[PDB]
């Protein structure tokens, strides 16, 4: 099972800035990534799939780039309500390479 | 009976006195450092290369289809590229696919607009999925599709590639129909191509290369498995590892499995020929298959190890010979200053004299030890 | 007409070295000053119907390679899968497929298993032990037209491709716009004298 | 659509546990999977296992739970996974998230039940 390393674990950007989030696996997931935003009290919500793709109702100011081993997450013009929790995880469902998450990022406005 | 050579003379001779001479103990041994398999190259590397950079892949509706058996097929060279955006696998991994061994594999090779690879996976509905190509449930197969936009595409519109749009059922799992009966509606009057909710159930898209990215089409393979319900024709590469010289380690070149140490042997091989055998039918010297060169083989060292010893009652200062061995690999004693070599072995713990005196404690090959000031 | 095979007809037994050694083994070999049967194929003449029975040793001498392929079979007329050799200048062709062949083919101037690899003497040893058809290769120099000559020479291993089908019959074909020997072989105990780099220079039975 | 556990709540240490996810305006195809993570109360999410929809039996296990986890689809629109030898590390809250077969992430994520492993 592929493991997910997340850093920083903690990060604080102002107002307006960019924070940018690093996701690691062990082995090549090609692409098949997923990044998530988590408000406490609020199950996650996605964000960006297949490392590059924004879903419906999706901001453009959040951006996935990266292939291969390094994946990563920038979200443009923070917002107030832009402080929570981002995850990174595979979405191998039945390819024996799991679907671990790894540590959450927290971001301070 | 393991605390020091004294002690392994005392209870060999079952008796707590020890007479003046040498007494043979224990057996000395080398074992193998490590194990090294150095397999074969490729029997017969079927690859993929042709049917992924091929010259064009076929249309959606009548794809390509391939039958991979009877193979050694690598996963590596697929594993390894990093051009596959869309490897949209299921049953196994893909660093262990190469581990994995099936009996048979089924490429299905054609071209698909970025608006609908998704539509590439079991369980899924769709036009196209529905109408042209069609994923099983059970799904064992490895689906990867790259871009292929700068090569596909051409100015004006590509027309050569055909999909199905029109259709009144919807394909069963992995079915082709090129037979493209004329869809019908309605009150179905269109005897020929064209009438009443009439239209040809066949049509084809303009490819450009200033077209969006969901229209720009793909290379996309399918690459159908199937589980271990026979005997395996298809299957994964071996072991390369690294050989060593100089040192006792296990070897395995082309099944011979035999332990020894390794060295570059004078002998001349004849090209068929891959192993020699000695006049007692052991093996003695191996032809590399990696590499076409000979390595002399020999056992690794062992011989008897005895202690020379004066009377307990004199002392019980003792020396160690290894018998048959040079003393670099000796140890593999505790009196490690003075350690010298004699034909009859590796004497450690007594120091060479250039004076000769009658024998005491003979040894071998001339010369003896003796208990002196 | 039949001829005696002086010395001829020795391979080596298996892919194992050894250095002046005299090693025996038992294997099926063609026995020393043996008998063997004598075809011709120039005037008109042409090639009869062999046997397999444990082995075959051919040797043909030739000027021009009138010699072209072997045929081996149970019954090899499109009755039961038949093993196909075809030597031809561009490629050797190796087929299990059933073709039916009248009395005398000649040759112009499914399939399981598939192969692609008087100055001049061919000589060769095919066999079939344990489901693995093995070749045996040798193509030295003779001077002499009227037979094979005193003396010796080892038999390398060229193919040893695992067909699996039973041979009880044989056949050879020919070109037309030439004699050639046949042997046989059997379990017989040989020593044979390895030298020092490997070749086999001498045997005895 | 909608997601909804059940079966949640005070477990004793050492005993089995029950989760049920029951779905809501559509049905377990073969083109969904569904998953299972947990969240530990101040952590990070912590994949469990997947198991394909439709008639395919096919099941992924995480390293850490192989062992102790059973996953399986009892309906089309219902699914359940048990826990063994439970220990107050596995106090968290579980999440009933589907994935589609496509390998995007996942969507429509339930709302979670807290699960607590003491006496
Ligand atoms: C493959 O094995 C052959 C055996 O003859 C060897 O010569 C060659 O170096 C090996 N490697 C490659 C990359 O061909
Ligand atoms: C052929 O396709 C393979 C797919 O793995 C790719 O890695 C390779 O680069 C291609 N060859 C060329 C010459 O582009
Ligand atoms: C050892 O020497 C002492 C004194 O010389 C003597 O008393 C004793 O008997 C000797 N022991 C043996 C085993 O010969
Ligand atoms: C060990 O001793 C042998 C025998 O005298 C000698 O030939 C050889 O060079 C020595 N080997 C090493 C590795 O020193
Ligand atoms: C014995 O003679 C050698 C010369 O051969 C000399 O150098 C050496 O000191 C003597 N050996 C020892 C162990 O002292
Ligand atoms: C060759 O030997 C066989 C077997 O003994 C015999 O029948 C045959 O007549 C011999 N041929 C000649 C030409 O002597
Ligand atoms: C090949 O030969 C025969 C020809 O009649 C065919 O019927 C048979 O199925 C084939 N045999 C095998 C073992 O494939
Ligand atoms: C040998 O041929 C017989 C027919 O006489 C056949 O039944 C048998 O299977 C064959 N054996 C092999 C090993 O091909
Ligand atoms: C053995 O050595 C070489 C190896 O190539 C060979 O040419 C030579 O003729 C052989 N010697 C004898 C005496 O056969």
């Amino acid at each position: 099972d592929v493991v997910m390393t997340q850093t920083p674990a903690s990060v604080s950007e102002p107002v307006g800035g960019t924070v940018t989030t690093k996701c690691q696996a062990s082995q090549n997931i090609f692409n098949n990534l997923a990044w998530y935003q988590q408000k406490p009290g609020q199950p996650p919500k996605l964000l960006i799939s297949d490392a590059s793709n924004l879903a419906s109702g999706v901001s453009s100011r959040f951006t996935g780039s990266g292939s291969g081993t390094e994946y990563t997450l920038t979200i443009g013009d923070l917002e107030c309500a832009d402080g929570a929790t981002y995850y990174c995880q595979s979405t191998s469902y039945g390819n024996d390479d799991g679907a671990a998450f790894g540590g959450g990022t927290e971001v301070v406005v | 009976c393991a605390l020091d050579p004294l002690s392994e003379t005392k209870c060999t001779l079952k008796s707590f006195t020890v007479e003046k001479g040498i007494y043979q103990t224990s057996n000395f041994r080398v074992q193998p450092t490590e194990s090294i398999v150095r397999f074969p190259n490729i029997t017969n590397l079927c690859p993929f290369g042709e049917v992924f950079n091929a010259t064009r892949f076929a249309s959606v509706y009548a794809w390509n289809r391939k039958r991979i058996s009877n193979c050694v097929a690598d996963y590596s060279v697929l594993y390894n590229s990093a051009s596959f955006s869309t490897f949209k696998c299921y049953g196994v991994s893909p660093t262990k696919l190469n581990d994995l061994c099936f009996t048979n594999v089924y490429a299905d090779s054609f071209v698909i607009r970025g608006d609908e690879v998704r539509q590439i996976a079991p369980g899924q509905t769709g036009k196209i999925a529905d109408y042209n190509y069609k994923l099983p449930d059970d799904f064992t197969g490895c689906v990867i599709a790259w871009n292929s936009n700068n090569l596909d595409s051409k100015v004006g519109g590509n027309y050569n590639y055909l999909y199905r749009l029109f259709r009144k059922s919807n394909l069963k799992p992995f079915e082709r129909d090129i037979s493209t009966e004329i869809y019908q509606a309605g009150s179905t009057p269109c005897n020929g191509v064209e009438g009443f909710n009439c239209y040809f159930p066949l049509q084809s898209y303009g490819f450009q290369p200033t077209n969006g990215v969901g229209y720009q089409p793909y290379r996309v393979v399918v690459l159908s498995f199937e589980l271990l319900h026979a005997p395996a024709t298809v299957c994964g590469p071996k072991k390369s590892t690294n050989l060593v010289k100089n040192k006792c380690v296990n070897f395995n070149f082309n099944g011979l499995t035999g332990t020894g140490v390794l060295t570059e042997s004078n002998k001349k091989f004849l090209p068929f020929q891959q192993f020699g055998r000695d006049i007692a039918d052991t093996t003695d010297a191996v032809r590399d298959p990696q590499t076409l060169e000979i390595l002399d083989i020999t056992p690794c060292s062992f011989g008897g190890v005895s202690v020379i010893t004066p009377g307990t009652n004199t002392s019980n200062q003792v020396a160690v010979l290894y018998q048959d061995v040079n003393c670099t690999e000796v140890p593999v004693y505790s009196t490690g200053s003075n350690v010298f070599q004699t034909r009859a072995g590796c004497l450690i713990g007594a120091e060479h004299v250039n004076n000769s005196y009658e024998c005491d404690i003979p040894i071998g090959a001339g010369i003896c030890a003796s208990y002196q000031t | 007409a039949y001829t005696n095979s002086f010395t001829r007809g020795v391979y080596y037994p298996d892919k194992v070295f050894r250095s002046s050694v005299l090693h025996s083994t038992q294997d099926l070999f063609l026995p020393f000053f043996s008998n063997v049967t004598w075809f011709h194929a120039i005037h008109r003449f042409d090639n009869p119907v062999l046997p397999f029975n444990d082995g075959v040793y051919f040797a043909s001498t030739e000027k021009s390679n009138i010699i072209r392929g072997w045929i081996f079979g149970t019954t090899l007329d499109s009755k039961t899968q038949s093993l196909l050799i075809v030597n031809n200048a561009t490629n050797v062709v190796i087929k299990v497929c059933e073709f039916q062949f009248c009395n005398d083919p000649f040759l112009g101037v499914n399939c399981t298993f598939e192969y692609v690899s008087f100055k001049n003497l061919r000589e060769f040893v095919f066999k079939n032990i344990d489901g693995y058809f093995k070749i045996y290769s040798k193509h030295t120099p003779i001077n002499l037209v009227r037979d094979l000559p005193q003396g010796f020479s080892a038999l390398e291993p060229l193919v040893d491709l695992p067909i699996g089908i039973n041979i009880t019959r044989f056949q050879t074909l020919l070109a037309l716009h030439a004699a050639y020997y046949v042997g046989y072989l059997q379990p017989r105990t040989f020593l044979l004298k390895y030298n020092e780099n490997g070749t086999i220079t001498d045997a005895v039975d | 659509e909608s997601l909804e556990e059940s079966g949640g709540g005070l477990v004793q240490p050492g005993a089995s546990l029950t989760l049920t996810c029951k779905a809501s305006g559509f049905s377990f195809s073969s083109g969904y999977y569904m998953c299972w993570v947990r969240q530990a109360p101040g952590k990070g999410l912590e994949w469990i296992a997947c198991t394909s929809g439709g008639s395919s039996q096919y099941t992924i296990y995480a390293n850490w739970a192989k062992g102790r986890s059973t996953i399986s689809k009892t309906s089309s629109t219902t699914v359940t996974l048990q826990m063994t030898s439970l220990t107050a590390a596995d106090t968290a809250t579980y999440f009933c998230a589907r994935g589609p077969s496509t390998y995007y992430g996942m969507d429509l994520w339930g709302p979670g039940t807290l699960v607590t492993v003491s006496s």
